[PDB]
């Protein structure tokens, strides 16, 4: 990470916010809404058909809450963002062989999530300040591949 | 592709944006410019200022340019292909910077449009993007 | 879009290939299952091994396929969407991986052909995997 | 990096040839041939029109031969491949201005190159190899991003 002390406020600040619970969902669901072919790892949490079933499916949402969970963490571990995620990486590479990629899309989603919930709010600085930490995070999770 | 019903999702989200939509250019743009600092190596001879009578130019014009799209949308390439050559050949742009842009785009889409950027939409919207850009590189393929 | 020169350059590298046109299938798969094993999550039921009956056979298949679709370079889209439905729709294959295969497929092609992969080609033949992965993908958009 | 000591071999041992003077051109030069936009970073080197300009092209050899040098060294430091990279990753970030990606296509010709000059040798293990090393070089440039 770096984040300008005047980008960290900016994360810290509008992240103080966020519906948590609802949020999380929000991501993992457009995700698995938006990028059909994630779903290849959630055929385990019932119908993913139509949006409306993956958005109001609670094994989504249930998940959801724990993805925005790693966020906060990482958000106040960006000294050490690598590490932090270790198991998680393990978890996502060497044992879910999920791409790198991916983990672009869920912050990036995530990034729209937050686009949308706060609206006007959200600055194109903001973003680029999280657009940092999507990418930072993104990272870590990537690790275990070399 | 883009089925039947991306293209009504499409044309709806843009409608409900109007005049709007190229003050909505100059905005992603900004964002672009400000998220991924990496896509400025474009657009030296702008001023990327947050005010810029330029960016804000532009703006109009990639707006026009998306709206072209959804107006001829079972058939941008023939629309488009005007600037699948610019922006392919003449100004050799980096495909990857047809994602963030795509990005920002919808971004900014989703912090206007609250009521209807469903994810239905935001799927729906995301390929319709997807498929400018892929036209607009399509001249590289 | 691919230039009647491409597609010239294409169908002459593939016509130098022949019957090993299918060994090549195997051979670009076993390389990508090795270099790009992140790729392997899409065939439990495969035996990756190294001599597997079973990545020879999937590389006669997908070489057919590369094949009907040289044949039908002009129009690979309706030809494909057979595939496109399938490799989209049904078998969910990330995007990417459909890069790093039509990588290995160039390695391996490089690595068997040396007389004909001239700069010309190479770039000629990226562009066809990469119209056949855009179809391939055509039906995400 | 990490490379099974076996890998390492069929890395060191058919990497001990190569006509490094001329392979270097082979990569940048493709490079531009194939990926036009990359073009846009050596407008500075003489008419890039058709390949035929592009290969015979002495600036282009030139600097491949510094590409791969650049590789040699990476080769012989994977302990330390991120450092080794510091001041390329600053002169291709924060001061050229190319996209991570473009180091994942310049190690791809090269593999091809590789691919080509070699020939039967180039087994898809060695390949996978390389393609660990072209990637871990991909990424100590990319460093200075975040
Ligand atoms: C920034 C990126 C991401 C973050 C923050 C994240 C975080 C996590 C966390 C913390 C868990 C919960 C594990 C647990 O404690 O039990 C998890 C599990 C999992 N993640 Fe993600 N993830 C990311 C992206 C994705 C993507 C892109 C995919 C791939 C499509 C994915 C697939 C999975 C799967 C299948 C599990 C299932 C856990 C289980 O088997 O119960 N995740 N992820
Ligand atoms: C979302 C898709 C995009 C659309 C619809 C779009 C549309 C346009 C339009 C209509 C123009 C004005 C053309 C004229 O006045 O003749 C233009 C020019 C240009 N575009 Fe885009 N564009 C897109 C994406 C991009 C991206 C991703 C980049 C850069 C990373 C880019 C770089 C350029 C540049 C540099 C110019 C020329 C700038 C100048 O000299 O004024 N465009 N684009
Ligand atoms: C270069 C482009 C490709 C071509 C032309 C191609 C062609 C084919 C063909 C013709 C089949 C056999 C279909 C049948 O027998 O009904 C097939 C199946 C399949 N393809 Fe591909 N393919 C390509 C890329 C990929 C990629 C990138 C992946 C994986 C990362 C992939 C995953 C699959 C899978 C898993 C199957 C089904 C496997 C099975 O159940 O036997 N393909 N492909
Ligand atoms: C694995 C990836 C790459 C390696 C190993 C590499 C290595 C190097 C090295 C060592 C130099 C010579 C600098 C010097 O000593 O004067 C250099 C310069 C440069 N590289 Fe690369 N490079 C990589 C990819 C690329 C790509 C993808 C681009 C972007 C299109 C690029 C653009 C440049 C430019 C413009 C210079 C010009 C130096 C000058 O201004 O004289 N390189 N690179």
């Amino acid at each position: 990470v770096h984040l300008t002390p005047e980008e960290k406020s900016a994360v810290t600040a509008l992240w103080g916010k966020v519906n948590v619970d609802e949020v999380g969902g929000e991501a993992l669901g457009r995700l698995l809404v938006v990028y059909p072919w994630t779903q290849r790892f959630f055929e385990s949490f019932g119908d993913l058909s139509t949006p409306d079933a993956v958005m109001g499916n609670p094994k989504v949402k249930a998940h959801g809450k724990k993805v925005l969970g790693a966020f906060s963490d990482g958000l106040a571990h960006l000294d050490n963002l690598k590490g932090t995620f270790a198991t998680l990486s393990e978890l996502h590479c060497d044992k879910l062989h999920v791409d790198p990629e991916n983990f672009r899309l869920l912050g990036n989603v995530l990034v729209c999530v937050l686009a949308h919930h706060f609206g006007k709010e959200f600055t194109p600085p903001v973003q680029a300040a999280y657009q940092k930490v999507v990418a930072g995070v993104a990272n870590a999770l990537a690790h275990k591949y070399h | 592709v883009l089925s039947p019903a991306d293209k009504t999702n499409v044309k709806a989200a843009w409608g409900k944006v109007g005049a709007h939509a190229g003050e909505y250019g100059a905005e992603a743009l900004e964002r672009m410019f400000l998220s991924f600092p990496t896509t400025k190596t474009y657009f030296p001879h702008f001023d990327l200022s947050h005010g810029s009578a330029q960016v804000k130019g532009h703006g109009k014009k990639v707006a026009d340019a998306l709206t072209n799209a959804v107006a001829h949308v079972d058939d941008m390439p023939n629309a488009l292909s005007a600037l699948s050559d610019l922006h392919a050949h003449k100004l050799r742009v980096d495909p990857v910077n047809f994602k963030l842009l795509s990005h920002c785009l919808l971004v900014t889409l989703a912090a206007h449009l609250p009521a209807e950027f469903t994810p239905a939409v935001h799927a729906s919207l995301d390929k319709f993007l997807a498929s400018v850009s892929t036209v607009l590189t399509s001249k590289y393929r």
